[PDB]
């Protein structure tokens, strides 16, 4: 949109590559983490957690 | 009887029951009459030049490399067709230099022609080529007679008379005028009319070449055996309607409506009436059914989705869907998309796209248990609307950066905004910008770097800097 090239200008600022679309808790509820699984598909490369 | 129902299908088969089915002595009668229908056509059509005008015309343009040797005969009934070609331009050129033999050299030129196994577009535009001759010329007899007949109020019997064979010179022209009558010397105005009918008539018979009687005779020859033609293969596809129903029962739960299924079986044997042949002693019935299958099928392939989906995708798709049955059958359980391309021939992507490609759309309308009575469709959200508080703060940013700009110098702020497209349809390149304020490109750099250095130092901008949520 318009003013933000300009914006960008002067702050020298870049546009982020990716979105953030991660997992978080719901709003109004608290607890613990007791548990987590983690499922993979075939031919993927397992992480350190996996 | 005639009532009492509202589903088209016992409608259709009471239509279709209404006709019997026929035997292979009435298939050999057809097959013959159709073949002496198209002797008939063939023989009407051969008879005139202009066939091999157009046929000469068609072979000097593919001589001249501007088509090719398929599309201009389907075989024959590539140095012998040159030749033959060769052989009926001769014939055809000494036909018009032959002007009491012409009849007789004509007759040998049409059954050269037909010993030649033309393309059937070749033959279609023979033929409409004399409708549209035939057309022009019953124009100018129906003008003829409209203004004489019509206009004159000259004798029906006496207008026979005097018409029919001549239909050339003025024995309609000045009979209908200098015989007496009271109501017959009031048009010559219409003379004139009269003299340029005639003149067209008598142009249409020189670009011809012949006379008009042989080509009406031509005419209703030709369209009597395209009559008896429509008869015969009407007959077939309704004797052939039940075993079209028949081979259409087997597809009726493909996503296709039964009605649907046999109208496509019905193009099918229409398709295969026009090409069967009773030379080869086979019964019609083997004939027929590959191409009503393949009617079918086609069909299925093109329209039974609501995403269209290529011919040969779905091919590939029905082989994978076979394998798997067939693997999931003998060996015991669902397979994995990995060991079907051991199986198969591919490189193990196509296939997991194949697998990814989406089945057909849920619909919108359907029920999720009781849920107060609501559908799927009440669950969906519009993810192209943009946030009020996402326009409040582009309204705040416009406010600020317009408040900031109004404190900078006039010049600058009119550089500024005609470099970025701030308040104005469009912005303009730096080019643009200079040539407008009369100055160089690299001076206009400058003072815009000047201007940002400036809107860099601190003790200014502090809600421009605010506006970074992050
Ligand atoms: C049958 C069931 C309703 C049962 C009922 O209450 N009556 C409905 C309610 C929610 C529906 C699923 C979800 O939409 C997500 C997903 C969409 C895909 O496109 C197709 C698969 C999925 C799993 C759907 C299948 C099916 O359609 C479900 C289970
Ligand atoms: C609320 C309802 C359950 C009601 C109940 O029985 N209790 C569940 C059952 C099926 C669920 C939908 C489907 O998954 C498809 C789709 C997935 C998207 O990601 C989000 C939207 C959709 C429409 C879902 C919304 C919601 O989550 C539904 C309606």
């Amino acid at each position: 949109t318009p003013e933000e090239k300009l914006l960008r200008a002067i702050f020298g600022e870049k546009a982020s590559d990716v979105k953030d679309s991660s997992l978080r808790v719901p709003n109004g509820v608290s607890g613990t983490v007791i548990d987590v699984q983690v499922f993979t598909r075939d031919g993927v490369e397992k992480d350190k957690r996996a | 009887e005639i009532g009492r129902t509202t589903d088209p299908v016992r409608m259709y088969m009471r239509e279709m029951g209404t006709v019997e089915l026929l035997t292979r002595e009435g298939e050999i009668d057809i097959a013959k009459r159709i073949e002496d229908g198209i002797n008939q056509v063939q023989c009407s059509v051969a008879e005139y030049p202009e066939a091999i005008t157009y046929l000469l015309e068609q072979y000097d343009r593919v001589e001249a490399e501007e088509a090719r040797l398929s599309d201009l005969i389907t075989g024959f009934v590539p140095e012998l067709a040159r030749e033959k070609f060769a052989e009926l331009r001769a014939q055809y050129v000494v036909t018009r230099d032959t002007i009491a033999t012409a009849q007789e050299e004509i007759l040998k030129l049409s059954e050269v022609f037909k010993q030649f196994r033309l393309v059937p577009k070749q033959f279609d535009y023979l033929v409409n080529s004399m409708r549209v001759m035939m057309d022009r010329v019953r124009t100018q007899e129906r003008l003829i007679m409209k203004l004489c007949v019509e206009q004159c109020k000259m004798p029906k019997k006496n207008f026979i008379t005097l018409f029919t064979g001549n239909e050339t010179s003025d024995t309609w022209f000045n009979a209908a005028i200098a015989m007496n009558k009271p109501w017959s010397e009031k048009l010559h105005d219409v003379s004139e009319e009269v003299h340029r009918a005639l003149q067209k008539l008598q142009q249409i018979e020189e670009e011809t070449g012949l006379t008009i009687e042989q080509v009406k005779d031509i005419n209703r020859r030709m369209s009597i055996g395209e009559a008896k033609a429509r008869r015969a293969k009407k007959e077939m596809v309704e004797a052939n309607l039940r075993l079209v129903i028949s081979i259409a029962k087997k597809y009726t739960n493909r996503g296709l409506q039964f009605l649907d299924l046999i109208q496509e079986g019905n193009i099918g044997l229409m398709k295969a009436v026009d090409k069967f042949e009773y030379r080869r002693g086979y019964k019609f019935s083997t004939y027929a059914t590959w191409w009503i299958r393949q009617a079918i099928t086609r069909s299925i392939a093109d329209q039974a989705r609501t995403i269209r989906i290529p011919v040969h995708m779905i091919e590939t798709i029905n082989k994978l869907n076979r394998i798997s049955r067939q693997m999931l059958q003998e060996m015991g359980r669902e397979p994995t998309p990995e060991e079907l391309a051991e199986r198969m021939l591919m490189p193990e992507d196509k296939i997991r796209k194949v697998l990814k490609i989406a089945k057909e759309p849920i619909s919108m309308e359907t029920p999720i248990g009781d849920d107060e009575d609501s559908h799927l469709g009440d669950f969906i959200e519009d993810t192209t609307l943009e946030l009020p508080l996402d326009s409040a703060t582009t309204e705040s940013l416009r406010a600020a950066t317009h408040d900031v700009l109004a404190g900078l110098t006039a010049r600058e702020a009119k550089v500024l905004r005609m470099r970025f497209g701030i308040d104005m349809n469009t912005d303009y390149t730096l080019e643009e910008v200079g040539k407008q304020f009369d100055v160089t490109r690299e001076r206009i750099r400058q003072i815009e770097a000047k201007a940002l250095r400036k809107l860099r130092h601190p003790s200014r901008s502090e809600v421009l800097r605010s506006f970074l949520d992050d």
